[PDB]
């Protein structure tokens, strides 16, 4: 999320046991990267290997 | 104690004949060919 | 438009003393020191004092501590220096003059600056 | 004719005059735009 | 109280630089070194002040350097209207901003 410029970044890793969907359960993410970037962002795309 | 945005280091080698050149408002050949600056600069000036 | 008149050529005796003005227009007379500086014919520039308009400042060069003394009339934006105890030396070209700047630098390093304006001639010769 | 190098080579040997010695310079230059700042003083602390 | 030479020759369209030489109390430690020019028999015009910045009206061949307890005053493509003398002035400790010798400028 952006803000007032401030991009935040939340993650939080666990271990699952289905490939089917989404595990059904609660966790919370705890704040890890607060960098000031200050750029107006709209879009974003995904990189995969 | 304050704080700013970016800071800049501009590093080069000048002659003596030159030196006093590194300050707003200034000419010669390096002043006016080699490095000038900007009438509104903020900053500071280190030499040796 | 800045003018500056100072009197005329003065012969003086050794030992006598003389009197020279200086007399301005053109500008704020007080907002400017008067220095003054004076020349050997033939040799180099000698400074020798300067005076404030302003509430009377003064101050000499140690070479001159005790024979040289200003006063200045505001009423007429006018300055005045005298030579007292005169001898063979001080034979001479003398000028006042006129500083660059206004005393509003907070930082600048008024009245020690500079001399842009300088004046005509005041010619003091001191001969038996 | 009509044609010399731009740029010149100093005579620089450490037997010239100090006026023509080599001198290092760097010029720190700020920015602060409404974007937040980085360029910190970080603070003087006391004990506790 | 300065130290400066008393006369140094250039040819047209040269750069030709002017040594003053002080003490590190007067010049090393204070930025005001100027540079005066004055005709035979005319009054001294001031041509460089504080170090290096001018006057309005002055031309910008004259500029200015400082060199740890060194002055100098540098003309781009001297000219025959440049003769003339040149002194040095310096902040001393007292009264205060004299020249010096009289660097005589002659044109070949």
């Amino acid at each position: 999320k952006n803000i007032d410029g401030y991009f935040k970044i939340y993650s939080k890793h666990t271990p699952i046991n289905l490939v089917r969907d989404l595990p059904q359960g609660f966790s919370a993410l705890e704040p890890l990267v607060d960098l000031p970037i200050g750029i107006n962002i709209t879009r974003f795309q995904t990189l995969l290997a | 104690d304050l704080c700013f945005t970016n800071v800049y280091a501009d590093s080069f080698v000048i002659r003596g004949d030159e030196v006093r050149q590194i300050a707003p408002g200034q000419t010669g050949k390096i002043a006016d060919y080699n490095y000038k600056l900007p009438d509104d600069f903020t900053g500071c000036v280190i030499a040796w | 438009q800045v003018q500056l008149v100072q009197s005329g050529a003065e012969v003086k005796k050794p030992g006598a003393s003389v009197k020279v003005s200086c007399k301005a227009s053109g500008y704020t007379f007080t907002g400017y020191y008067m220095h003054w500086v004076r020349q050997a014919p033939g040799q180099g520039l000698e400074w020798m004092g300067w005076i404030s308009p302003v509430s009377g400042g003064t101050n000499y060069a140690q070479k001159f501590q005790g024979r040289v003394t200003m006063t200045r009339d505001t009423s007429i934006s006018t300055a005045y220096m005298e030579l007292s105890r005169l001898r063979s030396d001080d034979t001479a070209v003398y000028y006042c003059a006129r500083a660059p700047l206004f005393p509003t630098g907070v930082l600048a390093g008024d009245y020690y600056y500079y001399g842009m304006d300088v004046w005509g001639q005041g010619t003091t010769v001191t001969v038996s | 004719f009509n044609c010399y190098f731009p740029l010149q080579s100093y005579g620089f040997q450490p037997t010239n005059g100090v006026g023509y010695q080599p001198y290092r310079v760097v010029v720190l230059s700020f920015e602060l735009l409404h974007a937040p700042a980085t360029v910190c003083g970080p603070k003087k602390s006391t004990n506790l | 109280a300065l130290t400066q030479p008393a006369s140094v020759s250039g040819s047209p369209g040269q750069s030709i630089t002017i040594s003053c030489t002080g003490t590190s109390s007067d010049v090393g430690s204070y930025n005001l070194v100027s540079w005066y020019q004055q005709h035979p028999g005319k009054a001294p015009k001031l041509m460089i002040y504080e170090g290096s910045k001018r006057p309005s009206g002055v031309s910008n061949r004259f500029s200015g350097s400082k060199s740890g307890n060194t002055a100098s005053l540098t003309i781009s493509g001297l000219q025959a209207e440049d003769e003339a003398d040149y002194y040095c002035c310096s902040y001393a400790g007292s009264s205060t901003l004299v020249f010096g010798g009289g660097t005589k400028l002659t044109v070949l």
